[PDB]
């Protein structure tokens, strides 16, 4: 049960990553 | 004296920029 | 504290006899101790045997005895195994074997007599310390 | 139109989401395999016998470790600097027990991130840049090479360079110390000296800013909204930095200059731990931290301790008990 | 041809045995007067099994096959030991001395790994009665000591031993201390195990033999921690025996 | 342009206060090797071994055969004298020579004469210059073989009877063992050219580098670049400064895994024991004392399991226990004669360890390359008295040091020169700022 | 009924003698004349039965005889502790300094 | 392993919480413009 | 130790390796007496 949750907790970074990356606020200019 | 001899030769070096300024060349 | 003449006080031979060295004689010794032997026995332990070692009551049940001037300064000669039983001149150091071990050719008499008494001196000053090891480091 | 010039213009493309370019070609393969292998390793590998004694050490999740103690173990003190790809081993169970999985992960990413600092050049070619971003990451990049592959080297073994874990981490630092004395050595002291001061120059550069920031907003905003993204003008008055930090020290303390300020930000950190790296690398031959046990003694003989001595007690405890079953001679020589 | 170090070193090769050529369907004599010893005596195994456990009554466990783990580590090597002639015309080796241990691990299935120390010390095997000669049905059984596979100063993980080490599990100052006392006091198992060797290629010429070997013993018991696996080792052999 | 504290940088194109730059340097660098080796001879005792005593460049001139006898004895100093006083009176005309071409001299080498000024783009005359530098290395490298063939030859630790002075007769021409070495995996117990453990095969090598340096300098003299070489190049001044960089960088992380593995062309007799050698000796050492007081080093089983003594490598081979299993790769002369076909032999174990031996394995395991900043021997926990650091830790060290940050100084110039060489190295023209003219990413 | 053998055998005669059956050869180094020739002999020449058949060694010179007499009450022997006698550890036991 | 059982309950609402109150204040500031 | 014809250079060349060292502090001196330009 702990080796789920650390599992789990790390999976959530890594997708909370892709999602960072790929669907970020675009910096627009002015 | 060791202390002696790398006295005459560390002095060597700033004599030359010295000399070359107080007689105005090309430094 | 301070180096003085009793602690320069150490036997010279098993019969009872004692010399004094000086503090010149001390120095001398644990400076020539350093050139030729520290690299084994730095502290008074032996790295390549470490069951012997220089402490006084080890050399003094040694076969020759050798807690005393000249004990050691024959040891340095003609070196033997604890019991006596062997002369070990080939793997150790010694004036016999100085085409061997080369630091040994420029050892004089008196130098001998100054390493000598630097590892009889040493005990008296660091007790345990010398021939202890890295416990009492 | 040329089909390999197609291939050549996407390779090197600046319209890609991620720049991959002709470094990233080895970059991406190498690190998506480190990666991979590790993620499974952490949780999965059986131990391994690191010190190749037969006394296998469990560094994963399923063996009982948690994220803190939980390691990817390094491989076998038997095989020394051998490489031991799996192709080398009779069967997956024996490149496991033999601690495998650490040389694909550290050569993999060794290379991967070496190829990260080329792609640092490259793209800044392609857009125009100054080129020199890569010359400060290679000074992290450095030192990940002293941990994993110039110690190694240097004693003779994978065994000794640095766990892929947490604790794993900290068990190689007080090894290190004990062995090796880094505290005082002087290439450390100044990676302390790269650290606490880029923390320091980073939180007065932070400071400095912020404390200076034009007004541009009203109390119920973000000041962070009174800049626009790729406006020309400053967004605070470094006058009035200059103004405030030369009074706190003195004048010509202070940067007026904002290239030469941050020319400084760039180099202290770089430079202090360019050293520190060289100082494990440099470890790694023997070369060690300042030794004065037993310098002070006084007109007798008597040793008179000074710090030093403290931190060899310190020293030895740890060298007496480490790898407790690894040592059959008295020194401890690699 | 035999080989130099730079010819062998790396591959494999070190950890096998001599072999026989298959011509060498001999009869080395004994002249039960002299003396022989063996000179060399090389132990190879090819094969490690390990006995599973049934769960319940008489349904008597089958011995399974493992993976090795620990790689070309395994092979007994350069034992020597008298070679004797008894009243009744058998033959008894004696071991004397050589590198007559090697630990292994090998791997049940399900990831258990089972060390041992494969060994045949203080090893005494015997002929049947009236050899004379030494031929390719010539048999010799016998019983090794088998020590623990570690020796007294091993501390294990919490810093207990047996000639060393913690006598409790310190991290626990206040547990009670009964559950821990088959961890906590670690002792030295020493057993005996059973070889059988093979004799089926003889050189008479050059009193070298070579054949087949069977053994049984005891895997590690982690100082008394949990209770052995008993192992078969299956492998070939090599000796060459000299007049005393 | 450039800054006081870049200032070099203002040599780049006047060929001919460059030139005097280099000279002069290259005095500084004759120079430094005159002056420290009669340093070193000043200091030098002979009775006690050269690694006891901080000496880098009296090994090198030793392992070349000067000075030296049978076991490393040092037998006739004057060969160490004048190679100092040599270098040290050479440098006086490099340095005359380097201050005339940068003070004095022309300023620029072009006006004066067309064959010794240069113009960086000029790829033939680029290609030129190169080509004559490769054949006074191909000279260099044949210098080598001419001392090991007719001039005493070489200084040989593998030699039989403790090591001595040898002439080489048949130098290995065969390009399988001398390119072999190139394909070598460098890793443990390959070493690629690390692992050269002979002075047949350095002295073959030596002359291939010399036939092939010289058929490339007359190569380059001959040719210009191919289009695939212009294309993939950048040719400026500053770019071939950064090529070179690259090029020293890696030399020098070479010299460092040479000086700390290698114990052929490095003599541990002069150098003192490598790291794997003493960690070996110590193992000897022990196995040594140990039977000698009865024990049967064979069947000694360790606390592990493992032989306290001896156990077997990974492959099978004999080899000596506790944590030097590591070091299992190490070859050297005072151990192989315990060699067999199998890795280290008990019956040689048993019967044929000579006193020699066994003060060899004592005096190595007690100069072991560890040591504290401030030379204090050994260990990091041992106590003040024994004042040695292994010279292999202060070449191992040094060369480490340098050839880092020669690969920053890599990076730093080649991006630079690229950078440069397109035109931004000064930064991005406002008017003109290529990420304004392409699209967004997202 | 689990009990540390080694802690035991210093309850014994083993912890107050050098015990000729298990004791390391180091411990001979203690008394004059005794290491390392008669050291190497006496474990050699284990297990003894008491303390005086050390004197009926084949080889003893006579001067090795009376070194043995003058010794023989500093040793004892006890039933051989296999712990202290496997791994050959009766020469080296892992205790240097 | 003998780990603390309500290790997990408060793990899964150091989570949850936390981010769930992140979650409401962006899902409605995205829902103003 | 050197020849005895040269022994009374003993303590001259003690001095000499730090020389080239010398030379890295003399472009500074230099560059101080022009102002750093
Ligand atoms: C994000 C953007 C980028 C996109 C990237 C692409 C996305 C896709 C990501 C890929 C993710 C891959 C995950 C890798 C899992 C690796 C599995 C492994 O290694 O698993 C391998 C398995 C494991 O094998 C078994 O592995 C076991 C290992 O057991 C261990 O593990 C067990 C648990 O399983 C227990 O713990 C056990 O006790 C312990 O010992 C035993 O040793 C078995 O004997 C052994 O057979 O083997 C098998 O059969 C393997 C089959 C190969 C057999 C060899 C035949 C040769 C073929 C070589 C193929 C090369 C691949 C082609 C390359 C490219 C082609 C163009
Ligand atoms: C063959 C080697 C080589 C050569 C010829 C050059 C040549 C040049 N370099 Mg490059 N460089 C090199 C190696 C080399 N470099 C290395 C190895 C690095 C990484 C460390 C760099 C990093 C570098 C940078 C960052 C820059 C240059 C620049 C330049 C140019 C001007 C340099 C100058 O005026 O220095 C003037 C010399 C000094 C200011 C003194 C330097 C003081 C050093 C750091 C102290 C070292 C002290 C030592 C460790 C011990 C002291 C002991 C004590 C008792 C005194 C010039 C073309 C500049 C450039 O881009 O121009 C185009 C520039 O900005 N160099
Ligand atoms: C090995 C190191 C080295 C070398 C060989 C050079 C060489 C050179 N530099 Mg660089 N430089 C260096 C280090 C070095 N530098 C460092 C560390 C810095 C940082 C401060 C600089 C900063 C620097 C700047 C800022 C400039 C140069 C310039 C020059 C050139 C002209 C100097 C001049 O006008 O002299 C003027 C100086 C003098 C007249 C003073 C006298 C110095 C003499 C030569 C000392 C010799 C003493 C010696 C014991 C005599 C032996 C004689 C005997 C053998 C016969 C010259 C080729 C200049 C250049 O490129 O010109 C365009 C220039 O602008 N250099
Ligand atoms: C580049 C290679 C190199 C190497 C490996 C050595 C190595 C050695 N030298 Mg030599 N030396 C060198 C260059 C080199 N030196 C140069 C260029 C000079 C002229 C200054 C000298 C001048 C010199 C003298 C005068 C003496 C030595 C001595 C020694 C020994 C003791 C070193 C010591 O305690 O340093 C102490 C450590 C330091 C000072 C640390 C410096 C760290 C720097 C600042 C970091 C640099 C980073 C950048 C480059 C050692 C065997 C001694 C000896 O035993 O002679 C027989 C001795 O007395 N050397
Ligand atoms: C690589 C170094 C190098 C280079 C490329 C040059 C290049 C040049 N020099 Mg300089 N020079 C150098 C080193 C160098 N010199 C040195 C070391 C000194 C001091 C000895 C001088 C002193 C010097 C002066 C005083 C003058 C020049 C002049 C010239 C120009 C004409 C040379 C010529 O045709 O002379 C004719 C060439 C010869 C007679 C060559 C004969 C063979 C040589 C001497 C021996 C080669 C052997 C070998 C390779 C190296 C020595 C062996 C040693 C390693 C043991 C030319 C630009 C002249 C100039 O431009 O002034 C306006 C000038 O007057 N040079
Ligand atoms: C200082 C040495 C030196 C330098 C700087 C150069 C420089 C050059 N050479 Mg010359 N060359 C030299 C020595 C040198 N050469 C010698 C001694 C020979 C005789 C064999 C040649 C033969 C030669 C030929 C025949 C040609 C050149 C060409 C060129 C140009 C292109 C180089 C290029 O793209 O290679 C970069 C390297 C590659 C593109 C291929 C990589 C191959 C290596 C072996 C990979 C291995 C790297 C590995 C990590 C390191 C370990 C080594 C491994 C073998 C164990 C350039 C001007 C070309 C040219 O235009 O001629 C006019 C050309 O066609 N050179
Ligand atoms: C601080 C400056 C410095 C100093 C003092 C040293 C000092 C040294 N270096 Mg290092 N080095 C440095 C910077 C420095 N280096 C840098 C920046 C790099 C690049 C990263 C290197 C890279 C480097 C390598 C790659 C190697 C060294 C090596 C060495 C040592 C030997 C040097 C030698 O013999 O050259 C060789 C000398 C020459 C090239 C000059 C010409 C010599 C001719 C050809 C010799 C002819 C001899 C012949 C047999 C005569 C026979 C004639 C017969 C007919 C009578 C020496 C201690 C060597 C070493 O020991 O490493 C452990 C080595 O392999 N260095
Ligand atoms: C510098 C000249 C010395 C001096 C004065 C001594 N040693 Fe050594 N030592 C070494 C070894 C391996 C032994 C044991 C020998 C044996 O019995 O097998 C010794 C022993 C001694 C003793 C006797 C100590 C005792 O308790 O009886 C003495 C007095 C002694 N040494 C003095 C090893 C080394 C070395 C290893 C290379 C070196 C060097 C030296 N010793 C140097 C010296
Ligand atoms: C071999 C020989 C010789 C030669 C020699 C020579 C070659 C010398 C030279 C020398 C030199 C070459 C010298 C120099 C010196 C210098 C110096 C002494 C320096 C100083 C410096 C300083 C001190 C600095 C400071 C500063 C400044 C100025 C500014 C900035 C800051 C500072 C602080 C850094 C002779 C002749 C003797 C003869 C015999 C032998
Ligand atoms: C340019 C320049 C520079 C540099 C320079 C240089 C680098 C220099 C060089 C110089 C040199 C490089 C010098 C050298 C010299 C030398 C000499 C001058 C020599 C002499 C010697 C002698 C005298 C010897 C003698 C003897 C003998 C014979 C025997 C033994 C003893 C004796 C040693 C005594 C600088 C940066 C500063 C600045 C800028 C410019
Ligand atoms: C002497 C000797 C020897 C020999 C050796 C030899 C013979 C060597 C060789 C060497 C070699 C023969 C080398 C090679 C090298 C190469 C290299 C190092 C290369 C490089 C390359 C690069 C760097 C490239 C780059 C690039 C790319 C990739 C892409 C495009 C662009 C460019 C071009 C940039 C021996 C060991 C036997 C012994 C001892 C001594
Ligand atoms: O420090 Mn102490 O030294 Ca380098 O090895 Mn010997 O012991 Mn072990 O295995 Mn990792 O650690
Ligand atoms: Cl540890
Ligand atoms: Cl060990
Ligand atoms: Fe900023």
């Amino acid at each position: 049960m702990e080796t789920i949750t650390y599992v789990f907790i790390f999976a959530c970074i890594i997708a909370l990553f892709f999602f960072a990356i790929f669907f970020r606020e675009p910096p627009r200019i002015t | 004296a060791q202390l002696t001899m790398i006295a005459m030769i560390g002095i060597a070096g700033p004599m030359i920029i010295f000399l070359l300024a107080v007689r105005r060349g090309n430094l | 504290a301070e180096l003085t003449p009793e602690v320069l006080t150490v036997p010279l031979n098993s019969e009872g006899k004692t010399i004094t060295l000086t503090e010149k004689q001390y120095l001398e010794g644990k400076r020539l101790f350093q050139y030729a032997c520290a690299s084994c026995h730095v502290g008074g332990i032996t790295k390549t045997n470490p069951s012997l070692d220089l402490r006084t009551e080890t050399l003094a049940l040694a076969t020759p005895p050798r807690d005393n001037i000249e004990g050691l300064v024959d040891y340095m000669k003609n070196p033997t195994t604890y019991d006596g039983e062997q002369e070990i001149a080939e793997v150790h150091p010694s004036l016999r074997s100085a085409d061997i071990f080369p630091k040994m050719r420029n050892l004089t008499e008196k130098d001998l007599v100054a390493i000598a008494g630097h590892i009889l001196v040493e005990p008296k000053i660091l007790g345990d310390k010398w021939g202890g090891g890295k416990v009492y480091y | 139109a040329n089909l390999w010039e197609r291939f050549c213009n996407w390779v090197t493309s600046t319209d890609n989401r991620l720049y991959v370019g002709w470094f990233g070609v080895i970059m991406i393969p190498t690190l998506l395999a480190a990666t991979i292998c590790f993620v499974i390793a952490f949780i999965a590998a059986p131990p391994v016998d690191i010190d190749g004694i037969r006394e296998p050490v469990s560094g994963s999740l399923l063996y009982g470790n948690n994220i803190i103690t939980g390691a990817v173990v390094p491989s076998s003190n038997a095989i020394g600097l051998h490489f031991y790809p799996i192709w080398e081993a009779a069967s997956l169970d024996e490149w496991l027990y033999n601690g495998g999985p650490y040389q694909l992960i550290i050569f993999h990413f060794l290379l991967g991130a070496s190829c990260y600092m080329g792609r640092q050049w490259e793209l800044s070619y392609r857009l125009g840049m100054r080129p020199w971003i890569c010359v400060a990451y290679s000074a992290p990049l450095a030192s990940a090479f002293a941990v994993f592959l110039i110690y190694p080297i240097g004693q003779g073994s994978f065994s000794d360079g640095m766990p892929l874990g947490i604790s794993g981490t900290f068990n190689f630092m007080i090894v290190f110390q004990a062995e090796h004395n880094i505290l005082m050595h002087p290439f450390h002291q100044l990676g302390v000296a790269g650290v606490f001061g880029g923390a320091l120059f980073c939180a007065m550069h932070g400071s400095l800013v912020t404390s200076s920031l034009i007004r541009e907003t009203t109390e119920t905003e973000s000041a962070n909204y009174g800049y626009k993204f790729g406006q020309e003008e400053e967004t605070y008055n470094i006058v009035a930095a200059h103004g405030y930090f030369g009074r706190l020290i003195f004048q010509y303390a202070s940067f007026n200059n904002s290239r030469s300020l941050h020319f400084f930000l760039a180099a202290w950190p770089v430079v202090g731990v360019w050293f520190t790296a060289l100082g494990i690398s440099t470890m790694a031959f023997n070369l060690n931290g300042f030794n004065f046990n037993h310098s002070v003694i006084d007109a007798k003989g008597n040793v008179i301790n000074t710090w030093a001595d403290i931190i060899n007690r310190a020293n030895l405890g740890m060298e007496v008990m480490h790898e407790r079953n690894a040592h059959n001679f008295p020194l401890d020589l690699a | 041809q035999t080989l130099t170090y730079d010819d062998i070193v790396g591959t494999g090769l070190a950890n096998k045995c001599p072999t026989l050529d298959d011509t060498a369907r001999g009869a080395y004599p004994i002249d039960s007067s002299q003396t022989y010893r063996i000179a060399r005596l090389c132990l190879q195994p090819t094969t490690f099994l390990v006995k599973e456990e049934p769960k319940n009554k008489r349904q008597e466990a089958e011995f399974v096959p493992t993976k090795l783990v620990t790689r070309e580590t395994t092979s007994l090597d350069q034992i020597q030991g008298e070679l004797k002639v008894n009243s009744d015309g058998s033959l008894t080796f004696v071991e004397e001395d050589g590198i007559d241990f090697q630990p292994v691990t090998v791997q049940m299935a399900g990831g258990e790994r089972i060390p041992l120390l494969f060994t045949v010390k203080n090893l005494v095997a015997s002929t049947q009665p009236n050899v004379t000669s030494i031929t390719t049905s010539t048999d010799f059984k016998g019983e090794f000591n088998v020590p623990s596979y570690r020796t007294a100063n091993f501390l294990d993980p919490k810093g207990r031993g047996l000639a060393s080490g913690y006598d409790s599990a310190i991290a626990l100052p206040q547990a009670k201390e009964e559950e821990l006392a088959r961890a906590n006091v670690k002792r030295f198992s020493l057993t005996k195990g059973q070889i059988s060797l093979n004799v089926a290629k003889v050189d008479g010429r050059t009193g070298e033999i070579a054949g087949t070997f069977e053994s049984e013993q005891l895997s590690d018991d982690d100082m008394g921690a949990h209770e052995p696996h008993e192992v078969k080792i299956q492998g070939v052999f090599y000796a060459s025996i000299e007049p005393a | 342009g450039f800054a006081w504290w870049a200032g070099n940088a203002r040599l780049i194109n006047l060929s001919g206060k460059l030139l005097g730059a280099h000279v002069a340097h290259a005095g500084l660098i004759v120079f430094w090797a005159g002056a420290m080796t009669l340093f070193e001879l000043a200091h030098f005792i002979p009775e006690k071994p050269m690694y006891e005593q901080g000496l880098i460049l009296i090994p090198h001139i030793a392992t070349l055969g000067w000075g030296v006898g049978p076991g490393g004895e040092v037998v006739d100093t004057f060969p160490f004298f004048v190679v100092g006083v040599v270098h040290l009176i050479s440098s006086a005309v490099l340095g005359f020579g380097g201050v005339y071409h940068a003070i004095r001299g022309p300023e620029t080498l072009e006006e004066y004469s067309s064959f010794f000024g240069y113009d960086w783009k000029d790829k033939n005359k680029m290609t030129t210059i190169l080509g004559f530098h490769l054949i006074v290395l191909g000279i260099g490298a044949l210098l080598l073989v001419a001392k090991a063939m007719f001039f005493g030859g070489l200084y040989d630790t593998w030699a039989p009877g403790g090591g001595d002075v040898r002439v080489i007769t048949n130098p290995t021409l065969d390009p399988r063992v001398i390119f072999g070495y190139l394909l070598k995996s460098p890793f443990g117990g390959e070493g690629w050219i690390v692992s050269v453990n002979n002075l047949e095969d350095v002295v073959g090598g030596h002359i291939w580098i010399g036939l092939i340096c010289i058929a490339g300098g007359i190569w380059h003299i001959l040719t210009t670049p191919f289009g695939w070489a212009r294309r993939a190049f950048i040719w400026s001044g500053e770019a071939y400064l950064s090529y070179s960089l690259g090029a020293l960088s890696m030399m020098g992380f070479i010299a460092t895994c040479f000086v700390w593995f290698n114990n052929t062309v490095y003599p541990s007799e002069f150098y003192g024991p490598t790291g794997p050698e003493a960690s070996q000796a110590q193992a000897m050492t022990f196995l040594i004392r140990d039977q000698k007081l009865g024990a049967n080093v064979g069947s000694a089983q360790g606390p592990t399991g493992l032989g306290k003594y001896l156990m077997r490598s990974p492959t099978g081979e004999i080899i000596f226990g506790g944590e030097t299993m590591r070091f299992w790769d190490f070859r050297g002369p005072w151990l192989e004669p315990l060699r067999g076909p199998n890795g280290l032999d008990l019956n040689k174990i048993k019967n044929d360890i000579q006193p020699w031996q066994e003060r060899r394995a004592a005096e190595y395991m007690t100069h072991a390359p560890l040591g504290s900043l401030n030379s204090v021997g050994g260990v990091a926990t041992e106590i003040n008295s024994v004042n040695f650091v292994s010279p292999r830790s202060w070449l191992a060290t040094s060369h480490f040091v340098l050839a880092f940050f020669f690969l920053v100084g890599h990076l730093w110039h080649a991006g630079r020169a690229r950078a440069a060489a397109a035109g931004f190295e000064k930064g991005i023209d406002r008017e003109s700022e290529p990420v304004l003219s392409m699209p967004s990413l997202d | 009924e689990l009990v540390n053998v080694v802690d035991e055998k210093l309850g014994t005669a083993y912890g107050e003698k050098i015990d000729l059956n298990n004791t390391n050869i180091a411990a001979f180094i203690q008394y004059r004349g005794l290491y390392p020739t008669l050291a190497k002999l006496i474990v050699k020449n284990a297990p003894y039965e008491s303390v005086e058949d050390v004197l009926n060694i084949p080889g003893l010179t006579e001067r090795q005889k009376q070194i043995l007499r003058e010794n023989l009450e500093h040793f004892t022997v006890t039933e051989v502790e296999t712990a202290l006698v496997e791994g050959g550890d009766r020469y080296n036991n892992g205790l240097y300094k | 392993m003998e780990v603390n059982q309500l290790g997990l309950i408060a793990t899964a609402l150091f989570v949850l919480v936390p981010s769930v109150f992140l979650i409401i204040l962006y899902v409605q500031t995205e829902s103003q413009q | 130790k050197l020849p005895e014809a040269y022994a009374i250079f003993d303590p001259l060349v003690d001095v000499l390796p730090v020389i080239p060292v010398l030379f890295l502090a003399l472009a500074f001196v230099w560059q101080a007496a022009v102002g750093f330009r």
